[PDB]
């Protein structure tokens, strides 16, 4: 194996969550192993998402993880681990464009959509994030929305208080079931769309801004 | 700039393509869909494509076959076998011909693969093609639909005629033809 095979490349690795693998009908990939092959070729391993390197995401299939959504949002190509396999085997970099992973399952099209070049799906979008999950929501979608081109994202804790939130400056409210009822009522009066995180996700999968109400799962209170 | 033309060109000899009729039975090796102008076939299995002409082209005429990706974002990409199947005619060509004086070409500037054979008169003349990778081959087509462009050229390589059809190399041609044909029916 050439010691400089992957030099110049940086990598993000991700495992399809169990629900990702679950939806089956709707050597196996090993993060540590692939990392070892990558390092052996001077590949730079990024433990988390961030000019001097060509970045690539490595996974064994399309998945719905923070790392996957971040790469969809930022243009970092999602490549199949097999590109690592074939490259080591041949000891020569293959064209990753022949190993691109699908973007994800589309609610609208009702099938797995392939990935194609797109324009930042949240361009100049000003959004208000409302939730009681100061980590798995406010922090998570904030970063994703921004690297996805948002003009700005105002984080607001559901259990916090409305003494500065001027709803009329926002284009959309991305929230979850913990959204205070006073915010839902105001949004309605101001005709400010309110949606769930699935709207954000679908925007990333589809590759463009889609219908605020194009699907029931977009309603903020969609449960199970 | 580089992507080969797929423009239908019947030319002076009235060049058209034809395909045998087959069912949509879950047990069919190669079936053609006139509706979608698409062929569904299994990996490495006889794919008969018919050459029809109004006037017999002069001896020395050749029939070239080349694949290109159907989607824009992928068209400038060279269609080839996945490294998996290459490790088992040159091994990197996706389209083969069973039968002749079949010549395989690797254009030294477009890097494009193509297979050509002497054109013979019929009434139509049939050429048997083979696709050596499934449309879903990771590392190869990778789920990207392709177009097979058939061109009629003279002894020197000048265009005399051109035609094309979409292809899907898969496990169940019949099953998939029906599905994609239904897919059509409504949005
Ligand atoms: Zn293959």
């Amino acid at each position: 194996l050439n010691k400089t095979l992957f030099l110049g490349y940086a990598f993000l690795l991700t495992m399809a969550t169990t629900s990702d693998k679950l939806a089956s009908r709707s050597p196996p990939f090993n993060k540590q192993y692939t990392e070892s092959q990558l390092r052996a070729g001077a590949g730079y391993i990024l433990e988390d998402f961030n000019t001097a390197y060509q970045c690539l995401l490595i996974a064994d299939q399309h998945c719905r993880t923070r790392k996957y959504f971040l790469c969809l949002a930022s243009g970092i190509p999602c490549v199949s681990h097999v590109w690592v396999h074939d490259s080591c085997h041949a000891n020569q970099l293959q064209n990753y464009r022949n190993y691109l992973l699908p973007a994800g399952y589309s609610l609208e099209e009702q099938r797995i959509l392939d990935w194609q070049p797109r324009e930042n799906p949240f361009q100049n979008l000003k959004v208000l994030l409302v939730s009681d999950q100061q980590q798995n929501f406010l922090e998570l979608w904030s970063e994703i929305l921004m690297t996805g081109g948002a003009a700005s994202v105002k984080q607001h804790h559901s259990s916090a208080h409305n003494k500065d939130i001027a709803l009329g400056v926002f284009d959309v409210v991305v929230t979850d079931p913990s959204c205070p009822a006073s915010v839902l009522k105001c949004a309605e009066a101001l005709q400010l769309p309110v949606v769930s995180q699935e709207w954000v996700i679908q925007c990333l999968i589809v590759g463009e801004r889609i219908g605020f109400k194009q699907h029931p799962k977009y309603k903020h209170d969609y449960v199970s | 700039s580089s992507v080969p033309s797929q423009k239908t060109y019947q030319g002076s000899y009235g060049f058209r393509l034809g395909f045998l009729h087959s069912g949509t039975a879950k047990s069919v090796t190669c079936t053609y869909s006139p509706a979608l102008n698409k062929m569904f076939c299994q990996l490495a299995k006889t794919c008969p494509v018919q050459l029809w002409v109004d006037s017999t082209p002069p001896p020395g005429t050749r029939v070239r076959a080349m694949a290109i990706y159907k989607q824009s974002q992928h068209m400038t990409e060279v269609v080839r076998r996945c490294p998996h199947h290459e490790r088992c005619a040159p091994p990197q060509h996706l389209i083969r011909v069973e039968g002749l004086r079949v010549e395989y070409l690797d254009d030294r500037n477009t890097f494009r693969h193509s297979v050509v054979v002497p054109y013979e008169p019929p009434e139509c003349t049939t050429i048997h093609y083979n696709y050596m990778c499934n449309s879903s081959c990771m590392g190869g087509m990778n789920r990207r639909p392709i177009l097979t462009i058939i061109t009629l050229e003279d002894s020197s390589g000048n265009l005399l005629g051109r035609n094309s059809f979409e292809v899907r190399v898969c496990a169940c041609p019949g099953r998939d033809r029906r599905t994609e044909e239904e897919n059509l029916r409504k949005k």
